């Protein structure tokens, strides 16, 4: 019933082509994909979802549109072969976010981390900061092989709201076994 | 190998509209929109064009917009009042090309695969 | 009971029953996605069908100029013309 | 073949867990994933030629 | 199965940090890591004796892959092959590993070229023209690879080799030259290239040097400390003058492949003074 407009942010890197997460990685992904779209869909029948990739490329494959299966035909022929690129994945995320056709949602980003970041923790920080005065929620989700528990992605999750914020929940992933019952435990309906 | 383009005169008039739309809040000193065109032979013809809502910062200059929702409806349209007229390429002002150009026009060679991009001036004109 | 070779056999049997059970609704609807495909190529080839104004059937009676000449319809009055570019 | 079946008869759990977990892997994606982006494709067709 | 790489464990020096990080890494079904890491052992300098102790487990990565890069598969079968030293089998083991990454994925070009390389050692001329010819007919729709550069313009400086190549390898060899640029690979390969590079250019016909290739610096950065008189004969093209001295003493120096064309030097040079004293 609240009014936002969701941005989901996946991997197309190449490191989600490995098994740990028993099927494919990709399949772990676009699962999690399933579910935040049926989520922010029959939570509220009024708000858009688009998706942005990040590895190699950053593209608008679908416009912030209303219709999920739009996003689902476009999660086929994905292509994992990039090389992760974060700093300008999350500007090129909130440009979309100034290009909102109805200026009453709200505005949030969801991302998808299944590769290690290589990028200056002073470069986020000025992005957090940015964001602070952008009053943009980002929850930020962990996948795949990771460097768990960055200082850099901790203290962006802090420095995305301080003192007294929303606190928009990092998660973290156990590598193993898993659905997206981890991910909708908390987050999904309290970020 | 294109030969060349031929300008009909409603397209670059339908430029400075749209340059004169945006210009009461004309900031960016850029306007980018797709360059409708009928491919006739090595030599390229142009008949129409329309516009799509771009941003672009110099902040990191690869941040920016194209509308692909945009451009298939609107063109859609175009298609169904004409089915003669489909598109060639885009087009941008601004006299000075940007750094984000290899990104526009590596974009959109999958709707044309010869596209073509268009510079005009609106200012200079001397 | 944990695994008495049994409640294994029994195990590959279902779920082996499943995945061949879904995999076939898969093709089906697949292949009718195929065919409503070559119903959409001859619509859109009927809305590029939709400007055939005509052209009208004449004779060359004689030639004026280079680029003028003497044409007639098969039931109608005399005319001069021209060509288009190339011709 | 002979080992192919033969080894899912000597063998408990590397036969039978794996395929308990490579089918709900699937079934929780191919059923579900497949046949939803192959509903939104069926449903805007008939939106469309019509 | 972990137990074939525990026999085969030895001979990869500092064994138990390695190889036991090795098995750990495929237990967690990962496939990059594992995957640039066992390339990075075949690199690894030593003889690499044990290529039938891992060919046999690159095969069986082979066989249920279904996710790994095919470029870096044939990357790293290509060390294989090489280590075989075999060229019986190593033919139809080699097609067997092209047929069985049989997709649209742009490693079975350089394919084509291993199949060349060990061509254009035996069977020297029947066929090697044809997979020569194949390789540019798929070298389309996407120039950003320049390793399809690499390997079929060194399967063409092999054809180098053959009567009627000079002016085609002098086109070709700066080809390569300018697909890839960085130095990344030892003065001691890269002062030899511009040494047979000088010599095509000199035995060829429509060419004459082709000046501010001169320029460029993988020829004069690298040898202007030996081989002088080859940049000093080239800059004496470019000068236009005869001056018999120096035109001979490259003769004095370089006896094979450029006495026998020493008149063919002299009519160069009578042809060439024209067109720089009109100008």
């Amino acid at each position: 019933m609240v009014l936002e407009s969701t941005m989901v942010c996946v991997d197309n890197s190449e490191y989600m082509r490995n098994g740990d997460f028993l099927p494919t990685r990709l399949q772990a992904q676009q699962d999690a994909v399933n579910i935040v779209c049926h989520s922010k869909t029959r939570s509220n029948p009024e708000n858009n979802v688009g998706l942005i990739t990040l590895a190699n490329d950053c593209e608008v494959l679908t416009t912030l549109t209303p219709d999920t299966g739009r996003i689902l035909s476009k999660l086929h022929t994905v292509q994992p072969k990039g090389k992760i690129t974060f700093c300008t994945g999350i500007r090129v995320a909130h440009l979309a976010l100034k290009h909102r056709q109805g200026k009453n949602h709200k505005m949030r980003i969801i991302a998808f981390v299944g590769s290690p970041v290589e990028d200056n923790e002073k470069d986020l920080v000025k992005l957090a900061k940015r964001l602070k005065k952008e009053k943009v929620n980002v929850d930020i989700i962990n996948f795949g092989e990771e460097e768990v528990n960055t200082e850099k992605l901790t203290a962006f999750v802090n420095t995305l709201n301080g003192k007294d914020g929303t606190g928009s929940h990092l998660v973290t992933v156990p590598p193993g076994p898993s659905l997206a019952d981890a991910l909708i435990s908390s987050p999904i309906l309290a970020g | 190998a294109v030969q060349k383009v031929v300008v009909h005169p409603l397209v670059l008039l339908s430029v400075v509209d749209h340059f004169n739309r945006i210009g009461k809040v004309g900031n960016q000193k850029r306007v980018v929109g797709v360059l409708l065109g009928s491919w006739q032979k090595k030599v390229l013809d142009v008949s129409n064009s329309f516009a799509v809502p771009f941003d672009e910062d110099d902040k990191d200059d690869s941040v920016w917009f194209l509308d692909h929702d945009y451009l298939e409806n609107m063109y859609g349209m175009f298609k169904k009042v004409n089915a003669r007229e489909r598109i060639v390429g885009w087009y941008h002002t601004g006299p000075k090309l940007h750094k984000n150009d290899i990104a526009i026009n590596e974009l959109m060679k999958r709707y044309c695969p010869n596209s073509v991009l268009v510079i005009i001036d609106v200012k200079p004109k001397d | 009971m944990a695994d008495p070779r049994d409640k294994a056999l029994q195990d590959y049997r279902k779920k082996l029953l499943e995945h061949k059970e879904i995999d076939g609704r898969l093709k089906e609807l697949r292949e009718q996605l195929k065919e409503l495909t070559k119903q959409y190529e001859k619509s859109e080839n009927d809305l590029k069908a939709l400007q055939s104004v005509g052209q009208i059937v004449g004779e060359v009676l004689k030639q004026l100029t280079e680029e003028k000449f003497i044409v007639k319809a098969t039931n109608g009055p005399r005319y001069v013309v021209g060509c288009r570019r190339q011709l | 073949e002979q080992d192919g079946i033969g080894e899912e008869v000597l063998k408990m759990s590397t036969e039978e867990i794996i395929q308990r977990t490579r089918l709900l892997d699937s079934e929780i994606k191919i059923m579900k994933s497949e046949v939803l982006r192959v509903t939104h494709e069926l449903q805007a067709m008939k939106d469309k030629i019509k | 199965v972990p137990g074939f790489l525990q026999q085969s464990q030895n001979s990869g020096p500092g064994q138990p940090a390695v190889w036991h990080r090795l098995e750990e890494l495929y237990t967690k079904k990962l496939w990059h890591q594992l995957t640039l890491q066992v390339l990075d052992f075949v690199q690894d300098p030593c003889f690499a004796q044990g290529d039938g102790l891992i060919k046999l487990y690159e095969n069986f990565i082979s066989e249920f892959e279904h996710r790994v890069n095919p470029l870096s598969l044939v990357e790293i079968i290509l060390h294989v092959v090489r280590q075989m030293t075999d060229p019986n089998v190593a033919l139809t083991f080699l097609e067997k590993t092209r047929e069985k990454v049989k997709s649209s994925d742009e490693a079975v070009i350089l394919c084509k070229t291993a199949i060349g390389a060990l061509k254009l050692n035996i069977g020297d001329l029947q066929v090697t023209k044809e997979t020569i010819e194949d390789v540019e007919e798929m070298l389309n729709n996407l120039p950003g690879v320049t390793s399809v550069h690499s390997r079929f313009y060194d399967l063409s400086s092999k054809y180098y080799q053959t009567i009627g190549n000079h002016a085609s390898y002098y086109k070709d060899a700066l080809r390569f030259l300018g697909c890839v640029d960085i130095k990344d690979l030892p003065v001691s390969e890269q002062q030899e290239r511009a040494f047979t590079l000088g010599l095509a250019g000199l035995l060829g016909e429509g060419v004459f040097n082709f000046g501010e290739l001169l320029m460029h610096p993988v020829l004069e950065s690298l040898r202007n400390t030996d081989r002088q008189w080859l940049i000093d004969t080239l800059y004496a093209f470019n000068s236009g003058n005869v001056e018999r001295f120096q035109t001979l003493k490259t003769a004095w120096g370089q006896q094979p492949d450029l006495a026998a064309n020493e008149a063919q030097l002299l009519r160069k040079i009578q042809l060439l003074c024209l067109m720089e004293m009109t100008f």
